[PDB]
């Protein structure tokens, strides 16, 4: 089993400042890591796939990176509408495993 | 010249003039090698009317005109054999790349012979042109000296199967001899690379870089010549023009493979020359680094000591320091320990 | 243009069994993979099952392996998830997702869920 | 809104020539109004416009003739490569004249436009002085067959004269290359380096100008434009072949100058050895003696040198001995 | 070619995966043209394009965006295209190739775009399939090179409108080769700019740009050689689908590819020369800096030594109060400076 | 290993039997995947090494430049200070103007002149 | 006629007629003894070593009905491998490569192979060949070689040559291992020359493989009338062996290229390191000595002599300067 450790469990920041959310994998997942945004009481929305590729129809402020087994999600210019929970999802194996989550708050 | 195949127009010439382009105007000679299954004949003349009647000869014949500065001879042969004037312009045009053109009545090929010169690090090419029409093969040369002596020996001494086959086999044999001499040229270039490697690895002289650069230019020119030769052989093997008879077509596959080998060898030689340049630069840098060793160690063992001397060589007042008792031996031991520590540090660095 | 609608849940006794139907509109279920993702009340997302209807390949999470059976009907353009021996911990908002495979290296492939359903509640 | 590009705006002159198989007349004037009725005549004519800075003139002629604006900005845009434009009523060609100066090697280029319209050819020059004087001489003195033909032969004559000037430019550059190679081989100097660099840049500019011009001539003759008569196709073909010659010479010349640059830049080696050996020996000689001279700057109440007799000769002898030892050890390391 | 589709690991069997990076856009253009009329049609519905398979008149189908594996699968299933051909269509990391089947010919080609002010070379794989009266063509993204063929069909210009689909395949391949020439012109301009910059001012940006150009030229070579091979295969025999009337045109394109390969090899040699030129120029600049540093060091270290002399607190000064001692040592100063300056000028430093 | 698997699914001796051939074909495709990945990795790693040469070789020039400028500025000034300060101290006793500020002004003028002379040809 | 062999000291003639019913071997250099063996029905393998004496080869060629040009080719030394087919015989020329320890030299040895009906004739430049296992197997009566014809003997000799190539490749593999250990352990000029010798020898092996491929391909594709079957699979196996040899040589070439890159990188790193240490110490200590020289004034009236105990202040300034100089190195990622 492959576990994704998404730290910190919860973060708070203002509007207009860079925010980075990191995630770590227990073992070697090549790059099959995706990022999702779930607003309260709504289905998730995919933002980043392949750990560095921005999904079509998603604003360009969102970005992702991979450093070996470490994966990070950055928001260069935060907006008021970017307040939700974010999950890192490995997909190297056929047993998909998500991350704990990281709620962004005011 | 592809578009409708017309005669080009120059500026300093009258409209219809054919001009020889090369530099060789010394020797002129026409040599014929007419052969059959049993009988063969050969002669050398400076009269072209003695070779004109051979156009209609049934047996395979090999007219060889050496010296194309005589534009009159080339024009007479072209007029008698029905050669297009643009083909004659290409024959007399030396600054050109190897090409093949198929016409309804003859096949026109352009090839090159190189001669690498030792002690004069440059290679010079000579253009040879071939026209395979009906049962005769026309050969045009710039100067005296060619690579087709084995073909003459085979015809004279009835070796192989050349006597039985027709003129297209003679064309095959000529191209085969030319590519074999290309192999010989590559061997000579390899010997030059050997000498250059010895010079680079033994003594980094001033002229060794110039020799590397001129050898690299030679390889570049060789590549620029050999690639069109591969084009010619692929076209001859694959486009199968009617004059080749479909029975000699497999004989061109060997020559095509040979040109492929020659191109690969030229590539490897270029890589070797570049690697030699890299090694030479590394050796120069290593010499400068060996100078760096002494300079750096001297500076790094002398500068701090003079810095301490300068700090202590100062004139203030109202401070219980400077003027002391037995402090000079203390400072002496101080920079002695500093020097010993620096030597120990050098021992870790593995130099001195 | 693409919608995924789930139905067939809301209340069951412990140890019960029920089926959740995902309806596909705008795409064919046999050209993609359909995933079931559940979110426990006040928790994070958890992957349940995935079926590639072209070959019928099924993959189950270790938590619900054997208990849950996923299936897909090509003509109906619907994918099901029949739960069995359902426990109290199984309560969540079961989502239905569509995913496409992408390329990283010749040996590694990944998939990402692009369109999600609205989800249904099971208790 | 048309913006000019030419740096200079000193002069402006307009002239026009009307030639026919029977009679001939040439006109010179300053006002732009005088050239209007000349187009109405059936006889081919040739309006020479020097200076495109006068934007009202070019706007007036463009609106009167029926010329699209983009052609007007192209005529106003000096900084552009030669090209040809095929339009249903006229063909638009831009070329580039060249002037080379000896004893001061620079390559100056002046754009020239050519518009062929039915039975009239329009050209917009940039300054006084051009290379089309022989065409005017042939018009005046009844030389050749230009009068017996229509405006297409006039466009041919203009292009042929421009190519002839290109040949003259090539002659001057030939002389430059010869003297430059002789000087570089005989004595390599920095001025020769500057000359080689300038010549390479000039050849690059020549190539960038001439290679599109060959395609332009190919379009003029091979495409069979409706306005260009079939009788003038061979003449455009001949000019195309002349451009082939020019391009071949330009490539050969760039190869020669690049070889010269490579041969010059091959050798840089000797400095890293000689100057660095000098620096190392000088530093290793003079640092230790400086240290021995500076260690006595220590300030103390007591120091042995004070009591010792002839301390200065002793320290000088020690320093000389150290220097001798170092210089002898230098011969062991050679250099 | 083989009936069995390749079996990748970690993927359910019988799956087709788009390999590239472009997923933004999708659109299907159909340009059906005949001897006397043409039609244009741009939709995202595959069903309205399927019936054009059996039309007698030639059809040009342009399906842009192959991340929609469903559309590719439906088109392949309806046209009878083998699954392995579809896998090759969706595979992007693939050098150009040509494959011959009984009912169709499958061609893999590659485009190229060069970016100004940011020197990056990008590739996009286009696939062409010539089946019956139709020419299917698959693209990664909006933006191609076949606009001239579009305008020629629109305005009934040339002999394209009066011929069959094989001439359309010719038109598309020749347009691709033409933009290859355009790319070569752009690269040659960049090479001239790089040559001037490196020969005038050696910097880190110069080597960065030159090495990127070298990598791009190697990529161009690796792309252009198989394209020459496949055009050779298109004009050599091509028995079943391509008429014998159209082979001279394919021969022309083969010659054009030979010219392109020659040009790219020349560019490679020029760039290698540029790298050598940069190395020599940097060595020369470092040598000049060493010349300067050694000049000052050699003319000032002995000066510091003679300053250390007459700087020692010894009892016995020979010239303890000798008149003009400072002027005489300054005369020695000037003499030494002048003689070293003269000596260094002898070696032309 | 690819060649071995090719032999197994192609030659198919009677011992291997016909029913297991597709499984060997699948393993062959897996080996194809592995080999393609290894070749791509080889290309990437070969590209990486040239980047290292592109990086470190662009440091010696700057290090040499800074060493040259600091040495050529601070050696002549050190000489001037050494001449103006010695244990011999046989110098004009009378101060005249502000001797030390004048010396410092000369130091600054010389340093500025040397800086201006440098980077004129951008050698630095 | 003309012979240009490198070795002339050795000369020996071997005849070895083998059959299932009896075995025979012949020695000495009796020129007339080899002629009658051509009439034997059983296959025979005449081995000739030493071609500097052209009389024996001339006589044997004349008695065997071989063309004089083939004999001249035998006399040649720098001849690329080739196969020539004739009505009565086939001419095979190949290379034998020997590798000696303690010296990185690749040596060539041309060997010729001609078989007629059942008699096979060798041509050796020097004493010593890799056919010793083949003749030992013939003596020991092992395999099906004695029950086959001369074509199987030719195949066996070519197989032995390919096995010798294999042995050479593992010897070069051990060589590469040793030099890899040396270059990753201790770099020196000798290691550079030795690795580059490996590179050139690998290039030579790559060059020589291709004519071997061509001659083998012709041999098993032309299906000659003289070679009547029972040879196709064996020649195909030799062809596959040649393919594997080529692959191994390519891998070795990649290894040695990596080694040379490693050495160049090491030299650059050493130069960078020495320049780094020199520059660091220079910039940290030269300015401090400059400040000390500034404060080394001996002025009778020094206003800066007394500044509220400026001695610790000055040394604090020096320490701050040293710290900021070190930090600036850390900021731009020096150490
Ligand atoms: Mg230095
Ligand atoms: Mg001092
Ligand atoms: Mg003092």
């Amino acid at each position: 089993d492959i576990q994704m450790t998404q730290s910190p469990s919860s973060l708070s920041a203002s509007v207009g400042d860079r925010v980075t959310i990191t995630c770590r994998a227990s073992q070697s997942v090549s790059s099959a890591v995706a990022w999702y945004q779930q607003k309260p009481g709504k289905a998730p929305k995919l933002l980043i796939y392949s750990a560095s590729s921005l999904y079509s129809g998603v604003p360009s402020r969102f970005s992702g990176s991979r450093s070996g087994t470490d994966f990070t999600l950055t928001i260069s210019s935060l907006q008021p509408e970017d307040f939700a929970t974010y999950y890192c999802q490995q997909s190297s194996s056929s047993l998909i495993t998500f991350g704990q989550g990281t709620k962004v708050e005011i | 010249h592809m578009e409708e195949k017309r005669l080009s127009a120059k500026k300093g010439l009258p409209p219809g003039t054919l001009v020889y382009t090369g530099k060789y105007r010394e020797d002129f000679e026409i040599e014929v090698m007419n052969y059959s299954i049993e009988e063969f004949r050969e002669f050398k003349t400076t009269d072209v009317e003695s070779v004109l009647p051979f156009r209609d000869s049934s047996t395979p014949t090999w007219i060889n005109i050496t010296g194309i500065h005589r534009t009159d001879v080339v024009q007479r042969v072209g007029e008698f054999f029905g050669i297009h004037p643009l083909v004659l312009e290409d024959i007399l045009n030396v600054h050109q790349r190897p090409k093949v053109e198929f016409f309804e009545n003859y096949v026109f090929i352009v090839l090159k012979m190189f001669t690498y010169d030792k002690n004069l690090h440059e290679l010079e090419s000579e253009q040879v042109s071939l026209i395979l029409t009906k049962n005769c093969v026309l050969m045009f040369q710039e100067k005296i000296g060619d690579v087709f002596d084995p073909v003459r020996e085979r015809i004279r001494y009835n070796r192989g199967i050349i006597r039985k086959k027709r003129a297209d086999y003679l064309l095959y044999s000529l191209i085969d001899a030319l590519v074999d001499d290309y192999f010989v040229l590559l061997e000579k270039i390899d010997d030059e690379i050997d000498v250059l490697e010895e010079e680079v690895l033994e003594r980094p002289e001033k002229e060794t870089v110039q020799r590397t650069h001129q050898l690299k230019r030679n390889l570049v020119e060789l590549r620029k010549t050999i690639w069109p030769l591969r084009e010619v052989l692929s076209s001859l093997y694959r486009d199968v023009p009617p004059l080749i008879e479909k029975e000699t077509v497999p004989y061109f596959r060997d020559v095509y493979d040979h040109t492929i080998q020659i191109a690969d060898t030229v590539e490897t030689f270029r890589d070797i020359v570049s690697g030699l340049l890299d090694v030479y630069l590394s050796s120069v840098s290593n010499k400068t680094n060996e100078v760096m060793k002494v300079l750096t160690i001297i500076a790094t063992i002398f500068m701090p000591l003079t810095f301490i001397a300068g700090i202590y060589g100062m004139n203030f007042e109202y401070m219980p320091e400077l003027r002391w008792k037995w402090g000079y031996p203390v400072v002496l031991a101080v920079m002695g320990v500093i020097a010993v520590i620096m030597v120990v540090y050098f021992k870790k660095k593995k130099w001195l | 243009e693409v919608q995924l609608v789930e139905s067939g849940g809301g209340l069951v006794q412990p140890g019960g069994s029920l089926r959740l139907s995902c309806a596909a509109s705008g795409f064919n279920v046999s050209y993609y993979s359909i995933h079931w993702v559940r979110q426990a009340p006040g928790k994070g997302l958890e992957w349940v099952a995935s079926i590639s209807s072209s070959s019928g390949s099924t993959s189950y999470a270790d938590s619900v392996k054997g208990r849950f059976t996923i299936s897909a009907d090509t003509s109906k353009n619907t994918a099901y998830l029949q739960m069995n021996s359902l426990r109290a911990e199984d309560t969540a908002v079961y989502y239905c997702a569509r995913s496409y495979w992408y390329y990283i290296w010749s040996y590694s492939y990944g998939n990402a869920m692009d369109y999600w359903g609205q989800g249904t509640l099971v208790t």
